[PDB]
RNA sequence: CGAUGUCGGCUCAUCACAUCCUGGGGCUGAAGUAGGUCCCAAGGGUAUGGCUGUUCGCCAUUUAAAGUGGUACGCGAGCUGGGUUUAGAACGUCGUGAGACAGUUCGGUCCCUAUCUGCCGUGGGCGCUGGAGAACUGAGGGGGGCUGCUCCUAGUACGAGAGGACCGGAGUGGACGCAUCACUGGUGUUCGGGUUGUCAUGCCAAUGGCACUGCCCGGUAGCUAAAUGCGGAAGAGAUAAGUGCUGAAAGCAUCUAAGCACGAAACUUGCCCCGAGAUGAGUUCUCCCUGACUCCUUGAGAGUCCUGAAGGAACGUUGAAGACGACGACGUUGAUAGGCCGGGUGUGUAAGCGCAGCGAUGCGUUGAGCUAACCGGUACUAAUGAACCGUGAGGCUUAACCU
RNA sequence: AAUUCCUUGUCGGGUAAGUUCCGACCUGCACGAAUGGCGUAAUGAUGGCCAGGCUGUCUCCACCCGAGACUCAGUGAAAU
RNA sequence: ACACAGGUGGUCAGGUAGAGAAUACCAAGGCGCUUGAGAGAACUCGGGUGAAGGAACUAGGCAAAAUGGUGCCGUAACUUC
RNA sequence: AGGACCGAACCGACUAAUGUCGAAAAAUUAGCGGAUGACUUGUGGCUGGGGGUGAAAGGCCAAUCAAACCGGGAGAUAGCU
């Protein structure tokens, strides 16, 4: 359940340490992003060598929140982190080379098979 | 047509693929058929049924005369149901949930549990005013209700505080899940009016 | 707040209506001792049901 | 809106509420009849009638639970040694309501309670 | 009421083996990959445990690859295969929600062994 | 002017259409995609932030869109008081000065218990023509009406190509509404436990009081969203702008003058709710009452005795019903409350013994003890025999058809 | 700039975006030296701005606990 | 003006905890504040708790949440030292 | 040592909510500033109306202050209602 100032640590290795939502894209009034949804991000915390530096506003896909994932048998999958990959704007596909920390199977749609081949598991 | 059932609160059905699906227990007795109303007599062909029991002095002579003119023994209240031209019931007739067998989707139908008197926040999604930053003796209020002099009143239907539910309300196509013959049972998916042991109408959809 | 022109006698009155209390009219006689009393209370005396279970 | 709930509140705080029925179980246990208020008496029944229960078991720990609640061993003697045993045969049901009609002083509808013997 | 009991008791399956909260369990998953059913192994500590019948579940907690995860297995599910006990904890509480804010050497737990 | 509180915000809105999106169309400098413009269309929908008192505005990022206006520049007996407009103070400036400045700067009391109208709810009274209990019809209101992508059609038509569809279907979203507590949670001073200070129960041990529930930890039932089911529709009729057909006036032409068709989220229906006070007071179905006598202005009459029905109200026990009324259940031929019993659920191994230790403490009996609102039972209490209201065959004309 | 009207002056910083803030420039409408100029540590219920922490402030309100409100009895005003 | 949540000088100074005349619980002694009784709607007042988020609120973090003791370690610019 | 520090009594009155026919013609509640000093307070004195007093606000001088209160000139005067 991550929305407008939620602070995101960061799964990927792209440079960014913590980044900040500053848009829940995909309609009207939406309040909330999670599970496996793509945000407007500004990076509010990055390393020295990486690719993207501070200040850079791009995309990101939610992997893990706080609040969890109901799967459909009514049992949740809640994590200790709120945490995102950073995606190109307008290419989408992940920055980063390597992914840290496990990935939803809700995530498993498509354009971020890239995203579930590189993480450790689900 | 349709059939009158008592709620019997909720479970949810586990399937084998690895779904469970919330379901609400509705337990429907032996609808029996006290009156048959035709166009002849009334201007419009209907029945009207009966369900459950009740007791022998508990019941008024003018139903007790009423349920002994079909032969049936006194339900526990009477509901009305309109005929689709083909099909044609008869006095004295039983109905079970036999009927909900082949259809797919049905209409059930409740009085909705009473919140009682309800402040429009609780009743209309009115936003609470500001918390702090100055508010005085006015958090949950209505706020404005009208213009100025040009109207010099409220509107009708404006959205105030009142009664909120015990108030009839129909849940529209929900999927039937089982139907037991057995224990006289029938499984929807999803939840419907009214509370635990409260008395609901279900009926085919009316959207298929 | 506050009348803008006062009411009437006829108003008040037309108000006051609903205001006419109700009398009982369903007073209760012991088996025993005969004495009048509210259904389900106990009598004066100390009787209820045709049984003194009082001192 | 209060569905499906129990206890009066009595105009009183929770702690307050415990009190004043500790002491009328008490008050209750030692003269055996009472007159109090008819809400004040149908939510006395929910106290007394465990504590005549509980006294059924003679031993400790229900004396010392018995004295845990009321707070007085002069009632926990009452209980145990007479109101056990006399209750024995009878399941639940130790206590009575008999409504009295109204207080004087505000009009509230008063009620005798009293265990269900005082031979 | 005696409807729903009879519905719940045909549904639940009649083979649960007992565990206690503090106990190390490894939950088994059926899993699908779009047309594969494999079963996926969830070790981790059991925290908190809810029994209603047919409606029980409880929380396994999991400290993986850096961060933890837990997750609430409904335990009359088909989906749920086996619930395996490894190491049963000399714990004194039901919930052991506590344990989110430890870490490593704190979060570890005395064993029974009785 | 014997006072009509004036910017902006919040709350709540409502209408107009000169339409922002959505829908329908004509022409194009319209290949397709994407537009440009004009016509019809008001059903629904129509951002969140940064800065600033701001409305605006400029940005950031969205969105199908982020409409323009009216409503005392809607809305202070609804909120706010940042702005402007009291007294303090200072800067620049003008004045010899008191002071002054649509110049700036810091600080600076926002009262009202609702009589009427209105509105949202909820009742009493009588009426509807003998009374009573049900069930309805539905005149007439009222809610509802939003869209996105992705796939399929199809890399199809259209194009050298790059791009790339109409009509058609499908899935899954956002927003909004309705229901609900099965799951996930929140709450849970009425359930268990840990614990600090202290007082008390003669003392030990064990408890209770007070300290925001003392502070915490969990948590039952309810209530609830973030939770989970559902909704928007298809269809039908009459149509707007438009498209036509046949076709005179005007040997032709011409959608129109006769006639005949199509044609939208608008309109009337279909969906949902209320609804016979619809005084035009409507239908059915049942139920109940089949007595004597007097007086008069021989009246739709004042009466006397005698009867009291169906039903109702009252009273009680009460409820997932409720401010009070109301509404639902129940009153012994009884599960309506409480108790009790069994189970559950919660807490997490009570007390007392007995071991181990030098003591805190730890074992054993023991998943024990204690468990509110829960489930299933149980007449143990408490729901009374009764009295009270309500009657005694139901007006007058006419017309159909009974023996 | 407690002084600047034009004006949200330009430029730089901080922010995803900064009419405020900080630094700089000087075209001072209309600073300027005891109606003191400029500096500056410390101090301030001082004005402006930023950050960490924390939060029902808010997204977006939910439940609970008490005092009223509501019913009953007693007393019993007020503005107009 | 009231049997009015105001104002009014001096003196006395018990216990356990505590630096303490703070605060908590208490002793001596004193009182329960002169309308009650029910119910457990909206709404208001004074409180408690709150999923994910964490100033997005607003003129302004106003208001609440926070922090809070003792010992020891450790502590920047700048300074009138 | 200190118009030193923290903090009760005591003196104050920065914020907020409540209250605004109030409990109260200025208070309550929770926070807040000073708290060996230019401190605070009891008791009694002195200064008087164009006068006093004023770490200056036109503040204060008996709930009254850009000239107190009471009586008098006095039925001031009012081209105004
Ligand atoms: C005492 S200054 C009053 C200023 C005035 N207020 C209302 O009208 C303006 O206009
Ligand atoms: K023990
Ligand atoms: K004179
Ligand atoms: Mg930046
Ligand atoms: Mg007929
Ligand atoms: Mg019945
Ligand atoms: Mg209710
Ligand atoms: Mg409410
Ligand atoms: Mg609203
Ligand atoms: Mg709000
Ligand atoms: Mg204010
Ligand atoms: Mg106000
Ligand atoms: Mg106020
Ligand atoms: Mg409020
Ligand atoms: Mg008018
Ligand atoms: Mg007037
Ligand atoms: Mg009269
Ligand atoms: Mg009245
Ligand atoms: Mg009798
Ligand atoms: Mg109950
Ligand atoms: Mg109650
Ligand atoms: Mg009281
Ligand atoms: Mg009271
Ligand atoms: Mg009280
Ligand atoms: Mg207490
Ligand atoms: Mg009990
Ligand atoms: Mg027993
Ligand atoms: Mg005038
Ligand atoms: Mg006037
Ligand atoms: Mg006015
Ligand atoms: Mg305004
Ligand atoms: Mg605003
Ligand atoms: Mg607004
Ligand atoms: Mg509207
Ligand atoms: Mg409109
Ligand atoms: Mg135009
Ligand atoms: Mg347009
Ligand atoms: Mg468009
Ligand atoms: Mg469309
Ligand atoms: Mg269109
Ligand atoms: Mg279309
Ligand atoms: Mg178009
Ligand atoms: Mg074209
Ligand atoms: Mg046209
Ligand atoms: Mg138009
Ligand atoms: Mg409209
Ligand atoms: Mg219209
Ligand atoms: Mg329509
Ligand atoms: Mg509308
Ligand atoms: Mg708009
Ligand atoms: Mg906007
Ligand atoms: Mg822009
Ligand atoms: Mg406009
Ligand atoms: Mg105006
Ligand atoms: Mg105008
Ligand atoms: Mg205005
Ligand atoms: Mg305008
Ligand atoms: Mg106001
Ligand atoms: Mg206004
Ligand atoms: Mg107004
Ligand atoms: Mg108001
Ligand atoms: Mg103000
Ligand atoms: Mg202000
Ligand atoms: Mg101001
Ligand atoms: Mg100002
Ligand atoms: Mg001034
Ligand atoms: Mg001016
Ligand atoms: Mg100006
Ligand atoms: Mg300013
Ligand atoms: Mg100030
Ligand atoms: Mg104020
Ligand atoms: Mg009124
Ligand atoms: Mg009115
Ligand atoms: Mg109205
Ligand atoms: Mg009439
Ligand atoms: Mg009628
Ligand atoms: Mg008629
Ligand atoms: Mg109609
Ligand atoms: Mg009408
Ligand atoms: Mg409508
Ligand atoms: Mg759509
Ligand atoms: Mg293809
Ligand atoms: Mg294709
Ligand atoms: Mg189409
Ligand atoms: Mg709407
Ligand atoms: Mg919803
Ligand atoms: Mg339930
Ligand atoms: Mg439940
Ligand atoms: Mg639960
Ligand atoms: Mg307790
Ligand atoms: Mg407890
Ligand atoms: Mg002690
Ligand atoms: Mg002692
Ligand atoms: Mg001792
Ligand atoms: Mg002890
Ligand atoms: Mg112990
Ligand atoms: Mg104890
Ligand atoms: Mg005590
Ligand atoms: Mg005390
Ligand atoms: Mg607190
Ligand atoms: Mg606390
Ligand atoms: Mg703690
Ligand atoms: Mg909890
Ligand atoms: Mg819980
Ligand atoms: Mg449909
Ligand atoms: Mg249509
Ligand atoms: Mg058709
Ligand atoms: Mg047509
Ligand atoms: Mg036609
Ligand atoms: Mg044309
Ligand atoms: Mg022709
Ligand atoms: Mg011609
Ligand atoms: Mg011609
Ligand atoms: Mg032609
Ligand atoms: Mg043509
Ligand atoms: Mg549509
Ligand atoms: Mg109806
Ligand atoms: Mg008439
Ligand atoms: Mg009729
Ligand atoms: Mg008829
Ligand atoms: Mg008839
Ligand atoms: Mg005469
Ligand atoms: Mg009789
Ligand atoms: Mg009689
Ligand atoms: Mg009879
Ligand atoms: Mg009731
Ligand atoms: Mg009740
Ligand atoms: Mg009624
Ligand atoms: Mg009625
Ligand atoms: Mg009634
Ligand atoms: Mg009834
Ligand atoms: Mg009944
Ligand atoms: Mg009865
Ligand atoms: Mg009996
Ligand atoms: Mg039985
Ligand atoms: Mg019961
Ligand atoms: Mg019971
Ligand atoms: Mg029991
Ligand atoms: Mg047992
Ligand atoms: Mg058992
Ligand atoms: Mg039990
Ligand atoms: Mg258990
Ligand atoms: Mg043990
Ligand atoms: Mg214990
Ligand atoms: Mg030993
Ligand atoms: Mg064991
Ligand atoms: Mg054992
Ligand atoms: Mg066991
Ligand atoms: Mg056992
Ligand atoms: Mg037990
Ligand atoms: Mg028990
Ligand atoms: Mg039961
Ligand atoms: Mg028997
Ligand atoms: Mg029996
Ligand atoms: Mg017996
Ligand atoms: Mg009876
Ligand atoms: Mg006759
Ligand atoms: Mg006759
Ligand atoms: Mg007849
Ligand atoms: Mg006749
Ligand atoms: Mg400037
Ligand atoms: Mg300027
Ligand atoms: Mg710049
Ligand atoms: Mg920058
Ligand atoms: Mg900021
Ligand atoms: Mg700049
Ligand atoms: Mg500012
Ligand atoms: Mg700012
Ligand atoms: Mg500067
Ligand atoms: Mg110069
Ligand atoms: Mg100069
Ligand atoms: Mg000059
Ligand atoms: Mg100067
Ligand atoms: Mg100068
Ligand atoms: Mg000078
Ligand atoms: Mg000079
Ligand atoms: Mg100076
Ligand atoms: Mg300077
Ligand atoms: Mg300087
Ligand atoms: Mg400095
Ligand atoms: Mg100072
Ligand atoms: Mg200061
Ligand atoms: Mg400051
Ligand atoms: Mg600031
Ligand atoms: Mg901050
Ligand atoms: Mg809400
Ligand atoms: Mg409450
Ligand atoms: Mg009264
Ligand atoms: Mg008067
Ligand atoms: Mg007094
Ligand atoms: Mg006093
Ligand atoms: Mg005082
Ligand atoms: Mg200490
Ligand atoms: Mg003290
Ligand atoms: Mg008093
Ligand atoms: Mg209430
Ligand atoms: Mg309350
Ligand atoms: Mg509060
Ligand atoms: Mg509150
Ligand atoms: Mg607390
Ligand atoms: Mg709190
Ligand atoms: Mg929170
Ligand atoms: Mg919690
Ligand atoms: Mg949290
Ligand atoms: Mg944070
Ligand atoms: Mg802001
Ligand atoms: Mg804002
Ligand atoms: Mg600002
Ligand atoms: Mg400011
Ligand atoms: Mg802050
Ligand atoms: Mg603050
Ligand atoms: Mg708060
Ligand atoms: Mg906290
Ligand atoms: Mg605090
Ligand atoms: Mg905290
Ligand atoms: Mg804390
Ligand atoms: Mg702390
Ligand atoms: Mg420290
Ligand atoms: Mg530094
Ligand atoms: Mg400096
Ligand atoms: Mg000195
Ligand atoms: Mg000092
Ligand atoms: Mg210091
Ligand atoms: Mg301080
Ligand atoms: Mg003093
Ligand atoms: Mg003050
Ligand atoms: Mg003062
Ligand atoms: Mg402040
Ligand atoms: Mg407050
Ligand atoms: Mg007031
Ligand atoms: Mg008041
Ligand atoms: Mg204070
Ligand atoms: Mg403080
Ligand atoms: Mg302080
Ligand atoms: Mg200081
Ligand atoms: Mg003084
Ligand atoms: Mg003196
Ligand atoms: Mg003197
Ligand atoms: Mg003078
Ligand atoms: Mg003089
Ligand atoms: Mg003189
Ligand atoms: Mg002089
Ligand atoms: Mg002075
Ligand atoms: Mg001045
Ligand atoms: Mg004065
Ligand atoms: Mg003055
Ligand atoms: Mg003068
Ligand atoms: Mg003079
Ligand atoms: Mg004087
Ligand atoms: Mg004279
Ligand atoms: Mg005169």
């Amino acid at each position: 359940m991550i929305q407008e100032q939620t602070m995101l640590n960061v799964a990927d290795n792209s440079g960014a340490r913590r980044v900040m939502c500053i848009k829940v894209l995909g309609g009207s009034h939406r309040r909330y992003a999670g599970v496996g949804d793509i945000i407007k991000i500004t990076i509010k915390e990055a390393i020295p060598r990486g690719k993207v530096k501070k200040g850079d506003v791009l995309k990101a896909v939610v992997v893990r929140t706080k609040k969890g994932v109901r799967r459909p048998d009514g049992s949740v999958i809640r994590f200790d982190g709120n945490a995102c990959v950073l995606l190109n704007n307008n290419s989408e596909q992940p920055i980063g080379t390597r992914i840290f920390g496990p990935v939803t199977r809700e995530l498993r749609s498509e354009k971020f098979m890239k995203i579930i081949s590189l993480a450790p598991e689900v | 047509i349709g059939l009158v059932g008592k709620k019997v609160g909720m479970t949810r059905i586990f399937t084998e693929d690895g779904v469970s699906i919330p379901v609400t227990v509705i337990e429907v007795e032996a609808n029996r058929v006290t009156q048959v109303k035709d166009l002849a007599n009334d201007g419009y062909r209907a029945i009207q049924v009966t369900t459950g029991a009740k007791k022998a002095n508990r019941v008024t002579k003018p139903e007790a005369g009423h349920f002994a003119k079909a032969g049936v023994e006194a339900g526990r209240g009477l509901w009305e149901f309109r005929l689709a031209e083909g099909e044609e019931f008869t006095v004295g007739q039983s109905i079970s949930v036999e009927l909900f067998a082949d259809v797919k989707k049905v209409d059930v139908t409740g009085t909705s549990k009473g919140k009682g008197f309800a402040g429009t926040v609780k009743r209309w999604n009115f936003r609470t005013q500001d918390a702090t930053h100055g508010n005085s003796l006015s958090h949950r209020v209505p706020g404005s209700i009208g213009q100025n002099q040009t109207p010099g009143k409220v509107f009708k239907g404006k959205k105030m505080a009142g009664q909120m539910g015990n108030e009839r309300v129909t849940v529209q196509s929900l999927d039937v899940v089982r139907v037991d013959a057995e224990r006289n049972l029938l499984l929807v998916k999803g939840a419907v009016p009214g509370a635990t042991g409260s008395d609901l109408i279900v009926k085919p959809a009316v959207k298929a | 707040a506050v009348q803008q022109n006062k009411p009437t006698r006829s108003k008040r009155g037309m108000r006051r209506s609903h205001d006419a209390l109700t009398a009982v009219t369903s007073l209760s006689v012991d088996k025993t001792s005969g004495e009048k009393h509210l259904r389900h209370h106990i009598t004066a005396d100390g009787y209820y049901r045709g049984r003194k279970v009082i001192a | 809106m209060r569905h499906r709930k129990s206890g009066r509140q009595l105009n009183r705080n929770s702690s307050h509420r415990q009190a004043m029925f500790r002491n009328m179980a008490g008050s209750l246990v030692r003269h055996e009849i009472i007159k109090t208020t008819l809400p004040k008496a149908k939510e006395l029944r929910r106290v007394v009638e465990p504590l005549i229960t509980l006294a059924k078991t003679d031993s400790v720990a229900n004396r010392r639970l018995a004295f845990a609640r009321t707070r007085d061993n002069e009632i926990v003697a009452k209980l145990f040694n007479e109101l056990g045993p006399r209750f024995a045969s009878r399941a639940g049901g130790y206590t009575r309501i008999l409504k009295c009609g109204f207080r004087a002083g505000d009009n509230a509808p008063m009620a005798y309670i009293e265990l269900v013997d005082r031979s | 009421s005696n409807i729903i009991k009879q519905l719940e008791q045909e549904q639940m399956k009649q083979d649960v083996p007992s565990f206690r909260p503090g106990d190390t369990v490894e939950v088994k998953v059926w899993v699908v990959e779009g047309s594969k059913k494999r079963l996926q192994a969830f070790e981790g500590v059991v925290i908190a445990i809810r029994n209603r019948g047919l409606h029980s579940a409880f929380t396994v907690r999991k400290i993986s690859n850096g961060e933890g995860v837990e997750r609430v297995f409904q335990t009359h599910s088909p989906v749920v295969d086996s619930i395996s006990v490894k190491r049963r904890g000399a714990v004194r509480k039901a919930k052991l929600y506590y344990l989110r804010e430890r870490t490593g050497k704190a979060a570890r737990i005395k064993e029974r062994l009785n």
